[PDB]
């Protein structure tokens, strides 16, 4: 409903985090960007609070479990497909 | 609902 | 309930170009052990057609452990007409 | 810091009365020039016992350069009772 | 041009 979909790719050097958090809800499972650390990697790459996460590493949100999420979010690179409102 | 930190 | 699974992937190409397998790797060292992960997979590329996925872990390349590979060997192996990988992945429908 | 190394391998099927050496080779003819790479190696086979590894490059067979070999020669030599190889490999890390 | 050989 008036949103735009786009891809984000982030890499971490060699040991900080991506600087964001995600929230879940029950098309069954849906992932939203909960917070974005003002001075974090995700923020710099254009991730915004309230964005919906459609895919991580090419896998749909509803197909991701906690183990996969934890693994993917801790890897040295991360791909996201996100739906966001233009500013 | 659960929060995950990256 | 299945978590990760490990499986072998073998890929072949007809040239000696460095980037023709259609994937890239990212690296992280923890506790003195280097781990390799699939950074990106080209949608129509060779690796994708063999079932390599973004976020997969590469355990071995050509029977050598990930922590026993250096950057020179990586470039070489990734440019050869054939490539063998031992991969850890999450099942996908 | 040591890169690749070259070494000579000689294999005789008479060692264990084997019918095969237990490896495969990929041959790329690019620009008309030819290179030979080791595609796979059987762990319990004669080649493995003499140090051949997946990803090795074969520079010579029976004292002939890879670019000087053709399909006929390759099939002939690889099926003989004994075989000499000049191999370029990376040391195990 | 690519061929596989088993030995």
């Amino acid at each position: 409903m008036g949103k735009v979909t786009h891809s984000i790719h982030i890499e971490k050097s060699d040991a900080d985090t991506y600087g964001f958090s995600l929230s879940s809800v029950e098309g069954i499972r849906r992932l939203y960007v909960n917070s974005v650390k003002e001075t974090g990697l995700a923020s710099k790459k254009g991730l915004k609070a309230g964005d919906e996460i459609l895919e991580i590493n090419n896998r749909a949100a509803d197909a991701l479990n906690s183990s996969m999420l934890k693994d993917f979010l801790s890897q040295p690179s991360l791909g996201l497909l996100v739906r966001t409102y233009p500013e | 609902r659960k929060e995950y930190y990256a």
